[PDB]
């Protein structure tokens, strides 16, 4: 485990 | 394009973005909420001029966003965002751009917009979004 | 039809489904990962029969999914999902029905999907799904 | 508040 | 001891514990709430007999533990939790054990218990909660 | 609200 | 990795 | 005493506080960081002078607070923080003021502290901590 706090990100939309 | 990311924050302003109604979205600038002061995100900027401005001024924070929703496709060869429309709890915003390609929708039943990455070139190429409750 | 809602577990190891092409999805099932152990989810059925069976069998807990797309569109008169695709770290699962009507994405940079919810009638009506870290 | 624990719900897709 | 680890509910209904006056904290098991419905615990027992039962019966999901506070100390040259007290929005039940040795406090501001891991030998010799919004 | 939420624990000390 | 993860406060006691 | 909230953030970079060996835990103030770059929490100042200052510099990200444990006891007839220690994976960064009365500890098994609040006058009255994945 690190000190950086994480969030659930949803995506990308486009390109990729 | 350029890749950007601002991160994850408390909630959300406003957002001021640019469109042209024959190719597709091209700058993006979030103001976020961070901790109940504003926070002004870094504007994300299109490599070329042209497009049209817009600022989504939300009321903050009884007003928020529950569905994100767009069109993607290709402008000249490449994969791009090429409309975006915002639904809150209080009004739609948009669409913005070309409503033409594949069309995209993130509805929230529960939970919050907190924050946006994604890539800009001559248009926006792709986006994220962070969520959190 | 009938709504259903299965809650939050701590992942997902098999997602058991059916379809007709002429038609869409007839059954929804998950086994979820609960602290270890698989949770048998209840049987979301069809009122009706004559669907093509799908097992998708995760190698939990190092594969999991990335992306869930699909396609709705109107069959008999009512909207409903016609096409679900689901992609993991490891392959591609689908598309289990026609690739046509509106499509829909959801793709995952970070987080996991936990739990399912919804309705079916004669086919699976909608659905939303849960996201945790 | 509740003793319900609550979670992020992206959707629906589908009939609305 | 013998280490356990019941994981993540989605919330508490009620908890059965037993203790000793003179020793610690033996016996230790939770009836959770898993998306709505009773999910019963592993009972996790002491080797030894001899301790007083208690259950704690939650009016849930309107009754929810606030803060869960407790002793730890030295029993036969082992550091064990030699007692517990749970404080709803509703009632304080407890103190449970031996009030002896180090207090220690756990008041929860925002959000909620939903799940217990710890090690049991002769006595509870540790414990940890999940916490979750 | 518009506002995102977090775990808290505490308050020690007075009150 | 396919697990979901929580906040754990703790351990109170041994070790 | 005046209340003081900082809300949430991404970690903590250095905690700046101040404390008098006689009485309790006088300023308390924190650098946190906000996506990666350092975000100055604002100087919560005790009422009365004659502190001692620490800082507490951690190396963030792979540096992390794990265990924050202290002292509460009465000052003039005030419930305050009089000791805190601050307990990483690299470090352990006190006790500073005086470890007496009765103490605390908030052990951190999964998760970090990403905020404080609270309350000052002529000493840190109580505290609070966000925490988060």
């Amino acid at each position: 485990q690190s000190g950086i706090s994480q969030t659930v990100i949803v995506g990308p939309w486009g390109a990729q | 394009g350029k890749a950007f990311d601002d991160g994850v924050f408390t909630g959300i302003r406003e957002i001021n973005l640019s469109y042209n109604k024959e190719t597709a979205i091209g700058d993006f600038q979030v103001v976020y909420d961070l901790n109940g002061s504003p926070y002004v995100g870094e504007n994300h900027k299109s490599f070329i001029t042209g497009f049209t401005p817009v600022k989504i001024s939300l009321d903050f924070p009884s007003e928020y966003i529950m569905e994100v929703s767009g069109y993607t496709g290709k402008v000249s060869g490449y994969v791009v965002v090429r409309s975006l429309t915002f639904k809150t709890n209080k009004k739609t915003y948009g669409p913005y751009g070309v409503t033409s390609g594949t069309p995209f929708s993130l509805p929230i039943e529960n939970g919050l917009i907190v924050g946006f990455k994604g890539s800009i070139g001559y248009w926006l190429d792709y986006f994220s979004m962070y969520l959190s409750l």
